[PDB]
């Protein structure tokens, strides 16, 4: 009907008008790299990791924000696309702390995984690194903000999901710091969910700190009983012990969020 | 048929006739010089007539990009959806080396006010927001006085100039950010948010300030619009090369005998401009090292190119640089070229918004390297690394500030590489 | 009135003060026009 | 020292007294009326600058008040203050000396200006004088590149300076007089120093050059 026709690496896909390059690539099974885009949050276009080449076009476009146009051929595995990803990852890791062994996000980090798949194998950064202060936003979320990649997912979640506008950016440039400026607690019935969306170890669970690693946990899909919503969850168990509760996506109930009590 | 020589603009063909502040800047004086004249007839002729004349003039934006203005202003010429429509005038004037817009605002304010109306009528706008940098307090106050004078005299307001068109002109002051000169960042600063640019699409003509159709224009671009309409576009096209038509305010700064602001015909030879108005280079043309033609965000050119380069959009592109704001910075052979360029990178470091990764981290990374290049604490193989770092910041950023911090570094590596290597090896001998 | 090009006529700014710019905007309020309305007191409404 | 986090102090705390004066509320009402209904947040910057002009700096209470009157989340006001460099989140002197050190002003020996002020006021860049009259900082291009070297003190530009002149400007400020803004060389603005090379002929009167119909 109103569907338009676009090509992803030459294969035709029919997409509704308003669809993004990103969403089009999904319908052929390709996942564009991402750090800032989240399907349930507002588009930001700041990480620049989604950049993808359009054939017969000289500039790479941010797939997360650019609508598809009829006739576009999206080159997800081109040299220009692959070189853009390597450059962005190089900037992301330049000031990133060498904390993977001491970082609870190890083994389930998108920066680690997307560096391995879409990044280089070595560094050419011969300078010093940035260091940031740590910010206390309550007893449930641990902040090691030197690991932040400034994706603003936490800022958007609090404003657009929790309805709390307490997280923001202070400063500009390399010194831009996510936080509350003042000493404040991000206490809410949905506070813990910023831990999941944060793709790095900047925001982590204090109760779960240091107890386990992702690979050694068995995943059990159960249900939450703290309330009557029946939120679908995953129970991570190691050696006959319960280590953490994670959300399991159910569109018609909890989407991909759970309450702090459940968590 | 053809003009193969350009320059020597006669004062009667100049547009900014009080550029130096030697006449009255209030309404009475400006009306003598020709402002606010038959403006009722311009407005009644219609939006299509105003846009058509601006298209014929070949006018291009003086803010930096140089996009054809008439085509840009015609995006807004469309039926209303219910939302208002606004004209935004960019007086942020943040580009280092550039000071043209300060004079227009403070010595010829009423040209700007009249341009808002004529530009606004063409676009269909209901008002104009003139965004002026916060350090231009005295200049901002002068504009408000002028706007009050026009409001009291019926030139702007309800039924302005007796044309049946309602137009209001507001002035909003920034608080200290070069990045607010970027058209989308400027919009967001007016809306009350951090001066961080937007992604395009959406384009400002569809979604702009307050989520309404908007067009962002430079002070010089707007100020010349009334004059183009009275005297005619062909007059404005009579000057300059084809597709580089018009007259341009130039700012000559640096190691010159008489640094100055001056209006000259587009495509004027660069050597003529410096020698004629500015008094030449300190120590003469043979002491010239390099020139930055269009402000910090433009690659430098060495003396070998400065001899025979015309100051227009196209010619400076073929030299691997850009006209930009037409702000000329001149460095002599006594200059430490690397230290000069490094300080510009240090400026882009302090002005990046931090929104997007390649400039938030890359510009810092380039700054740190260039600082070492100054002391020589680097190996010759880091020069080519800096080039690739620059090319990873170019085309991968939201705005053009990153594009504007890579091109300067690319210019130094392109034309002054031997200077970089010579400093490195000297530091190696000293550390023996 | 005779043409004199040897004086700087923009000398008013030597007297401006801290509150000048905002005072003039206050005096300019009466001359404006009715602003347009989105339809809600704020985006948070 | 370039900190973008707030730690409560005896002088700066959410209960530190600050409210606009009755005159400044009327000024606010004009500021808020310049923008469409439903977008009062657009007034954050101008209203914030108003608070700093009344008080001299922006304490944490000042930011909160701006948010309360505009019904804006307090954090969003904190973001604006930190992003923009004209907002003083620490107390500054009665006179705020700003020196442009960018390349065009650096090529014309703006460093000499910076060294002269340091010697006379007995302070290093970024520090405040013991008497709290003067505060020195380096800044970027201030829009007066042809008139370099230049400094801004409060809201006035003093241009085409020389090490002697900037000491004079300080001396006048110390005594009580407020010096005269503008180039301190034998010229008035951006005009070619030695003499005008353009706009020497009388300006052309109205109706000159008008096209056929118009
Ligand atoms: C970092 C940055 C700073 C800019 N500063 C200015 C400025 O101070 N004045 C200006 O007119 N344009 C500036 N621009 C260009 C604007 O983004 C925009 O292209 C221009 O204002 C459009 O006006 P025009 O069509 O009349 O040229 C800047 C752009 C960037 C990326
Ligand atoms: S966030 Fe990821 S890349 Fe960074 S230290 Fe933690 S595990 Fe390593
Ligand atoms: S703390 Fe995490 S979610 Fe928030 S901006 Fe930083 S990386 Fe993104
Ligand atoms: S390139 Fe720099 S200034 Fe432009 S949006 Fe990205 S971080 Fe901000
Ligand atoms: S996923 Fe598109 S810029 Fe981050
Ligand atoms: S470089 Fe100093 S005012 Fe522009
Ligand atoms: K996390």
């Amino acid at each position: 009907s109103n569907l338009i026709e676009v090509f992803v690496d030459g294969q035709s896909v029919m997409v509704e008008p308003g669809t993004t390059v990103l969403q089009a690539c999904e319908k052929v099974g390709m996942q564009i790299p991402r750090f800032c885009y989240h399907e349930r949050l507002s588009v930001a276009g700041n990480c620049r990791m989604c950049l993808v080449e359009i054939e017969k076009a000289p500039k790479v476009v941010a797939a997360c924000a650019m609508p598809v146009m009829k006739g576009w051929n999206i080159l997800t595995n081109s040299e220009k696309t692959k070189k853009a990803r390597e450059g962005v990852m190089e900037f992301l890791l330049a000031n990133h702390p060498l904390d993977c062994p001491i970082c609870d996000q190890g083994g389930e980090c998108d920066l680690q995984d997307q560096s391995m798949m879409f990044g280089s194998d070595r560094s050419r950064f011969l300078e010093g690194k940035r260091a940031v202060e740590d910010k206390n936003i309550g007893p449930l979320v641990k902040t090691i903000m030197t690991r932040c990649i400034q994706c603003t997912r936490c800022i958007r979640f609090a404003s657009e999901i929790a309805g709390v506008d307490d997280l923001g950016t202070t400063g500009r440039g390399n010194d831009m710091q996510v936080g509350t400026y003042i000493e404040k607690m991000f206490m809410s019935e949905l506070s813990g969910n910023i831990i999941d969306i944060c793709p790095v170890g900047a925001l982590t669970s204090k109760p779960y700190a240091f107890t386990a690693r992702p690979w050694e946990t068995r995943k059990t899909e159960s249900i939450d009983v703290m309330d009557a919503v029946g939120s679908n969850i995953v129970v991570s168990t190691r050696t006959g012990e319960v280590m953490r509760i994670l959300p399991r996506m159910h569109e018609d109930i909890n989407e991909e969020w759970i309450s702090d009590k459940t968590r | 048929p053809k003009k193969t020589s350009f320059g020597s603009l006669k004062d009667e063909d100049r547009i900014f006739t009080n550029l130096y502040g030697r006449h009255d800047w209030r309404l009475k004086g400006a009306q003598s010089r020709g402002d606010w004249y038959k403006t009722k007839e311009i407005l009644l002729k219609g939006p299509d007539w105003i846009l058509g004349e601006v298209k014929t003039s070949g006018l291009r934006g003086r803010g930096g990009a140089g996009f054809p203005t008439g085509l840009k202003w015609s995006f807004m010429n469309k039926p209303s959806d219910g939302r208002p429509k606004y004209l935004v005038v960019n007086a942020d004037e943040g580009e280092p080396g550039t000071c043209k817009d300060r004079e227009i605002i403070r010595h010829d304010p009423h040209k700007l006010v009249e341009g808002c109306l004529v530009g606004g009528r063409a676009m269909g706008a209901r008002a104009a927001y003139i965004y002026i940098r916060g350090e231009f307090y005295n200049e901002a106050s002068n504009l408000q006085v002028a706007i009050r004078e026009a409001y009291e005299a019926g030139l702007i307001g309800k039924n302005a100039c007796g044309s049946g068109y309602d137009f209001d002109v507001f002035v909003v002051r920034g608080a200290g950010a070069y990045i607010c000169g970027e058209e989308t960042a400027l919009i967001e600063s007016i809306e009350g948010k951090q001066g961080k640019p937007r992604l395009k699409p959406p384009f400002p003509a569809d979604v702009g300030v307050f989520g309404c159709p908007t067009t962002v224009a430079n002070v010089e671009t707007v100020a010349v619009s009334p004059t183009i309409c009275r005297r005619g576009g062909a007059w404005f096209a009579s000057f300059g090369r084809e597709r580089n038509s018009g007259t341009k305010l130039f700012n000559i700064s640096g190691h010159v005998n008489n640094p100055c602001t001056v209006e000259e015909e587009m495509s004027v030879p660069l050597k003529e401009l410096i020698e004629k108005h500015a008094g030449g280079v300190t120590g003469g043309w043979d002491n010239l090292l390099a020139v930055i033609p269009g402000g910090s965000s433009t690659p430098l050119i060495p003396k070998s190119v400065c001899e025979t380069v015309l100051m227009d959009f196209d010619a400076l592109i073929q030299a691997q640089t850009g006209l930009g704001t037409a702000a000329v910075i001149v460095m002599d052979r006594s200059t430490d070229i690397v230290k000069a360029i490094a300080r510009l990178i240090e400026f882009y470091k302090h002005e990046s918004c931090g929104q997007c990764t390649p400039c938030r981290e890359g510009v810092d990374w380039m700054n740190k390297v260039m600082a070492r290049f100054v002391r020589g604490d680097a190996r010759p193989a880091e020069i080519d690394s800096l080039w690739e770092i620059s090319k990873q910041i170019e085309g991968h950023t939201i705005c053009a500030l990153g594009d504007g911090a890579a091109w300067p570094v690319q210019g130094l590596i392109r034309h002054f590489r031997p200077e970089l290597e010579e400093r490195m090896q000297q530091f190696a001998q000293q550390h023996q | 009135e005779p043409f004199d090009n040897t004086t700087y006529k923009n000398l008013q700014h030597h007297d401006y003060s801290t509150y000048t710019f905002l005072d003039l905007n206050l005096d300019l309020s009466k001359f404006r026009m009715p602003q347009p309305s989105s339809g809600r007191e704020s985006p948070r409404h | 020292g370039a900190l973008f986090v707030h730690r409560d102090t005896p002088e700066n705390n959410p209960e530190t007294p600050f409210d606009f004066t009755p005159e400044n509320y009327k000024r606010i009402e004009a500021i808020v009326k310049n923008y469409p209904e439903g977008h009062k947040a657009a007034a954050v910057l101008p209203v914030l600058d108003l608070a700093q002009r009344q008080n001299g700096w922006l304490p944490i209470s000042a930011m909160n008040k701006v948010a309360e009157i505009l019904q804006v989340p307090p954090m969003r006001v904190y973001e604006v203050a930190t992003f923009y460099t004209m907002y003083n989140r620490k107390p500054v002197g009665k006179y705020h000396i700003q020196v442009c050190t960018t390349t065009p002003c650096m090529l014309r020996n703006s460093d000499s200006i910076l060294e002269a002020i340091q010697k006379k006021l007995g302070i290093k860049v970024g520090e405040t004088t013991p008497d709290k009259l003067f505060t020195l900082i380096e800044v970027e291009c201030l829009g007066a590149c042809v008139n370099a070297p230049m400094v801004q003190i409060n809201d006035n530009y003093y241009e085409d300076l020389t090490p002697k002149d900037i000491e004079e400007i300080i001396d006048e400020l110390k005594a009580g007089k407020i010096p005269k803004p503008g180039p301190r060389s034998g010229r008035f603005s951006c005009e070619p120093a030695g003499g005008l090379t353009s706009l020497t002929e009388p300006p052309k009167g109205p109706g000159f050059g008008v096209q056929a119909g118009l």
